[PDB]
């Protein structure tokens, strides 16, 4: 049952947004260069294949997420938002917006937070494209979609936005995005990264194809930020 | 019926003969056979002319829709990719027409004709259909030029529904004609069009 | 099987001959294939009178209901297009009956010529149907004005449908015709007609 | 049936997380060799036949997978695989590799677990396979799925666990890491085995076929891990 | 209905399994001559006519059953049983195998368990045949499945499984087995046996069709296994 | 709805039970050469005109019914129990057995016990008839199927029961069997019986044809019955 | 909704009987000239217009009905009576006799006794006809159906069948079963009717169709009514 | 194709023609077109081969079931019956064939002949069925008695059929015979048949 | 079109052609008509090709499946019964094939054919659908005889089936053969049996 709380909010839907906070902390940051997207590897044990851990999904060819939240709800909202940014394609022979794309698994959501025989998702995503212009968005458990110019879901909810107040500039370049965003998800988890405990991808705006960093190309930018989260971490 | 569709430099210039039948009697010449589908995009039908009719106003419901949905136009293809899934899902009780819908966009212009039973294809820069395109096509083929301008393309698009209308037993009443120039999405009508003949043969 | 409709400067007429071809048989006399959809508003067949007097009283309900629901007495291009999507709907259904419907309104005259296959093409001005469409347009054509009285289009009306209705000699006696004119929703009777036509003979 | 929990849990996850944790403890040993996936079919009485007891199943001809949990509910989670593995096969001519298996496996448990017409299943399999490459999932009655290269469900799951981070590697060879496995399961329930105690299967990389260790084939990886067991159980 | 406990077991299949236990006590007892079924008739008076009363159902054609719990949930599953039977002959022109047909039916308890809009059988079941080997199977209420040598299910359950703890031998003499399964069932019931407040079957190995002891037959068997039942309850 | 107890008993079965005892009592008494049911009508008012209450149903030309419980379930039922009886007649072209339509019906119950979209039907029956040989059988809420041969259900089960557990000869001629059960019935009442108050129909061996017996025809039995029913309760 | 209880009755039909009796009296008195029915569709108010106002709704032309508790619930069920006779007539081609029509809406009633998920129809209705021979019947809310000689629901149905137990005799005029009706309606009211707010229609033998007693032919009745109306009152 | 099944004083016998052909030609050695459905009944069919084999299954799976459930045996009525009823819900997909069960049980013995157009009707000792029948019944009335024994009566059988399958040139070789003794359900099979019409000649 | 089957003392041997035709266009010269469904059983197909291969991977798929599930290689028989029952639910759909399925299990040697309408007839003899069929058996059955090994079994099969490829080149000009020997299941391919053929010249 999904029913109203004599203070105008879904119960459900409340209790779903802190297993959101309770999942594992990813993060999105845009510049005007493009949009990347990094999401937290998490490892309990040395007996964990960490290189195969999927966090941030590619959803179309321009399209990624990444998640936070129940783990086994994300992935159907991700299988969900596969075939739906495709169908896109199959009746329009378009790419489907990154709004468009936050719009539609947002109305799946709200379905399930709407009839009180199903549960709701208690997963949000960060969808971060390139439509036309680099995009971002943060999604809720709820089904509502916010544009965000950086932002986290989370463990790092407050971490990463609180960071992101004083640290951001707007009007960044890619390569200081990128150190941008790494040195706001080693705070989140207060200790100095390491490439394999984070996977990173990115939609270029000047290519429009999705990459997903390799642990060779991500070493460079995990050095310069292991300085600042280090600084910050000694202040 | 025999349509054309030009595409130029300047815009998009259609046309196609406004015989309209039903049963097979001609009630009126009171027709259209050129609609409207978004601010600056036209479709134009070759085939039974019944099918035509409703089936512009679905293709057209659903693009003013996504305007306000998507809060940007439609593209050319999206339009034309979307009557090509609109034709295959109630292919149970088939429509059998085949729509030329172009018109204009950011990216440019184009023409995309859509058959009844499958996909859309693009053409480049020239299209005809009908049992007039024979004639039709070959009007266009000796007098276009890949430079050719919009008032020019008027002239030449209704020479091709000309002379392919005569040939027909199944083809005239007048010739309906349609500039794209993204400044105006003017429709010359009966009253225009005529003109341009009369500089001809009448 | 004739049908006219022509819409004036001041009325809007609309005649069809008694019953339609069956063949030799005949049921009734005081059958019709003029119907009243709303209070200025009627409905002219081309076809069957079973199929249209079925379909009519559904599409006489709606308009009632309209009318009703939103407190604003229905256009005639509301009913033409209410009228488009009965019939798409049940086009694998029998009613193969092409419909004029015209009268009045706020917005105000037109005949809207709707067919099974759906759509709805407004008439401008002249319009018929049926296999006395090309016989019955041509009588009208010829002294039609835009200018014409209300009972100018009743003498032109007669006139016009009476030439096609000579096909037909189990028709010929009775003739349908209304007079929309926005304070009558007249509709003859044979009696009254029938003095008119005296003068172009049996 | 489900909803969340005021501390952004699901009630009946958690409660069938606890269902595992009651069953039978299995374990997987993941070398570069092979995947070695040993299951606890230790009895209760001496009329149950230890010989006609099946706890690893076979889902394809290069996947096997083993429970823990409720017997039940494992046999209809596998015999959904079996049919989906198969399914896979039938539509791409190719067969159906690890992760993706196991994949539509986890929808299906979250499938049960979202809806609120059903209760979830509550088991834990681990997916063994190789499908190009040897790989070790563990499946989680919520639909999660992390892969591990050596882990434990079931009862043995604290124990089992612990020990691989105090004694394994990755260029651990085929043989000392079917010892391992076995030395492992011993340790599981404090005594050593008896080859009529435990089922073993592998699929192996160069066979690229499962095949089942024999109870004459279990033998001599017995006799070698007892001497294992004792020496860290008499400690 | 069915949800999880705080145990990660489910209160409706405990609660399914006492409704087994004040049921009436069956047993079967296995040997390598054939498999020998035995149910006990429930008499409380002398009204009860105990000629026509069914306790050993007879499934396929060499597979029969025994039953235990509420006797009304056991027949509809019995029922269906002999329709998963013979759909086998219908597709594949074979008989089940005892194992098959087994998975079969606890699919269907197995469903059961896991709606919410249906509560669990409270029936367990013995289904005993030989295929080419002896088989004998207990079933439960959550649909799991124990191959087993010797058994027993209902009231008695307790008494006589510790029973064949002690008598119970892997290879029997068809004529001791019988006999052994008889002094059991007398044990339990603490008093003497009567042929006709009994039932019993076989699947023979020789005849591989179910047969079923006339009470004459029986006769002597009863006559041979009181002597036994007498020295035990003086012991 | 249904669920079990910790005690193992269906609440609803238990309950539907105690509906029964709430009944107008019927009888069955079964002897050798054709098989008899009595029901009591009662009083009602003086106002019921009980001659015409049916409470004897004739299901087959060779099969009747009594009823206890609820009058509602009870007519419903028999209302099914007609229409099972000429559908094996519409299908195997031979009428069902006493068995087979006690048993259909005792299905069509168990489907309404273990879905928790219905409550049970609270009904005890008495299918009685000659399809081969006697047989009257009870028929029980849950769909406990027993056959008996001389026996009561309703307000006078407790009472009937004692009496046919002394007196039950198994000899009887028809006769003696008829002033058998209409003693049963007035010892459960405590006085004397009125032939009208009462209905009495029978299958025979003989006849194999159902005959209801009429206040006429039942008149001798009456006389030879109140004699006793007035003796042994001065005992 | 529906359950039982431990006193083995079906609580909402209990409610139901208790809405009953909330309702305004019907009463149907029987005789060898016919069967009369008679209504009170007394007002309370002034303003309540009492010439159209229906407590006996003809069903079919030899059968009508009146209706005591909720008059939407009766409203629905005399509907489904009307229709019910009519589907007789279109399948047999003779009109329903008065025990199958109200048998049927009684099978009926008792589907929404048992169906869950909807709730009894809390009404009792008083169906009197003519088929051959007069009947008159009483349903109850529960689907309990009884042939009654002269009977009352709802208020006035303790008073009223007490009152007859003394009054009513077996055979009567129809004059005066009439006045006999109408003073156990006065009698019920404890006050003097007046013409304008009872109704009293009837099927009669010798016409075989129901007619309806207008309020001038109902006037004199109810003035010989009148008389002992306070003869009983002044006793 | 024909069948002829006789009730015989102590048994049934009956027997078909094996020939089984796509035109005329013999795919294999056997084709049976005689099963035993219950432990002494039988099913021949005359008309379609494919279709009776798989339907001969679902009667035969039923027989058991029938069985296993009501611990009782079938008896012939019951199986015919139950087959009659299974055709005519099933005539969706319709298995076009004249079946004849029969065989013998407690009862005694009996013969039905079930049609897919429905219903089970007995044949009192005697019945052919098949295009060759009218032939077969011939043979098989003038030598049948009321008293036969089962061995008189395997002769009478094979003779009946034999008739028919001379005449026929899509017919000539194969038979089926089963003896019903009320202890055996002996099928013959063609090696033992074969000595049986070496006494006929040709 | 043209399928042979035959049952040795040491093991099975089955031979089809290449080559089907729909028209005078080959839709296939190199597809395997012969399938191998589980470890040492195959399916050999007459009918068209199309319809035979997806089936095929059906009852492979179903194979596999039995394999898995019941810890337990299914027999022949299981393989040929569950195909039959599948072509009788899919008598709607186009799988008219008539096939024979066949191979070793632990009852031994077995083909059976399997009526195209379902129906399996069990063979421990030798069988042949198809238009080939006519001549192939008649010279299978010429050098066949009980004792007889799977060596010799595939020379005959061959040359059957070259019989069959005088009548059309429809059957043969691409021969596929299976030997199984339930330790071996091989499947030729043109070359070996070209050589096979070479001892035959053609």
């Amino acid at each position: 049952i999904t029913v109203f709380s004599p203070d105008g909010r879904l119960f459900q839907v409340e209790y779903a947004r802190e297993a959101v906070k309770r999942g594992a902390t990813a993060i999105g940051i845009k510049c005007k260069e493009g949009v990347i997207l990094i999401a937290d590897k998490r490892v309990g044990s040395k007996l964990l294949e960490a290189d195969t851990i999927e966090k941030i999904y590619k959803i179309d060819e321009h399209i990624c997420a990444a998640t936070s939240g129940l783990v086994a709800d994300a992935r159907v909202l991700i299988d969900r938002a596969r075939i739906e940014a495709q169908i896109n394609r199959l009746t329009y022979d378009e790419p489907i917006t990154v709004k468009e794309l936050a719009k539609k698994i947002c109305d799946f959501k709200q379905q399930y937070t709407q009839y009180g025989g199903v549960r709701p998702f208690g997963v949000s995503l960060l969808i971060a494209g390139v439509d036309e212009v680099p995009k971002l968005y943060e999604t809720d458990p709820s089904g509502a979609l916010l544009e965000y110019k950086a932002t986290a879901i989370g463990m790092g909810r407050n971490a990463v936005t609180e960071f992101f107040e004083k640290e951001y500039r707007d009007d960044l370049s890619f390569d200081d995005a990128m150190v941008l965003g790494l040195v706001a998800m080693g705070l989140s988890i207060e200790s100095e990264l390491v490439p394999e405990n984070i996977e990173v991808g990115y939609v270029k705006v000047d290519d429009r194809t999705f990459k997903e960093v390799s642990p060779e190309e991500l070493k460079p930018y995990v050095e310069r930020a292991n300085e600042r989260i280090r600084e910050l971490l000694k202040k | 019926t025999t349509t054309v569709g030009l595409v130029c430099k300047d815009g998009v210039v259609m046309a196609t003969e406004k015989r309209a039948t039903m049963g097979n009697f001609i009630a009126s010449k009171a027709a259209k056979k050129i609609y409207q589908i978004a601010d600056r995009m036209a479709m134009t039908t070759a085939g039974s002319v019944g099918d035509a009719q409703f089936l512009a106003r679905i293709i057209k419901i659903e693009a003013n829709l996504y305007e306000i949905r998507r809060e940007r136009k439609p593209t050319v293809r999206a339009i034309a990719t979307l009557t090509s899934n609109l034709l295959n899902s109630y292919r149970y009780f088939p429509y059998l027409v085949q729509l030329l819908i172009g018109g204009i966009d950011s990216e440019g212009k184009s023409i995309y004709s859509i058959d009844p039973i499958g996909g859309a294809i693009e053409e480049k820069d020239i299209v005809a259909t009908g049992s007039g395109s024979l004639t039709a096509y070959g009007v266009l083929e000796d007098r276009f030029t890949p430079e050719i301008g919009v008032d020019e393309a008027v002239e030449l698009a209704v020479r091709a529904i000309y002379s392919a209308m005569k040939r027909d037993s199944a083809s005239g009443d007048g010739i309906d004609v349609v500039k794209i120039t993204e400044d105006e999405f003017y429709q010359y009508s009966p009253e225009e069009v005529e003109q341009i003949l009369a500089k001809f043969r009448k």
